[PDB]
């Protein structure tokens, strides 16, 4: 009984067709190299 | 259905390309059968947009 999920979701693949997910990584964690990758 | 214990029935769609969001507002193939709302389940390779 919530309604709001796919409104959860709709967000979620929109990030997925973004990418912000991993720019929302790169905060907490960055991509690149600890000491050089 | 062998898991579950419940019925089935097929349909065939008109269009079967696919379908698209028309120019019409709507959606055509096996798409817009189940935004017309007129089958019940569609089981196929479908690229989820939002």
């Amino acid at each position: 009984g919530s309604p709001y999920r796919d409104l959860f979701s709709q967000r979620i693949l929109e990030l997925q067709d973004t990418g912000d997910l991993d720019v929302l990584k790169q905060k907490w964690w960055p991509h690149t190299g600890r000491c050089d990758l | 259905a062998k898991a579950l214990g419940f019925k089935y029935e097929i349909y065939q769609a008109p269009d079967g390309r696919y379908g698209h969001q028309l120019h019409n507002t709507s959606w055509n193939g096996m798409i817009g059968e189940l935004i017309s709302k007129r089958a019940d389940l569609a089981i196929s390779a479908i690229t989820i947009t939002p």
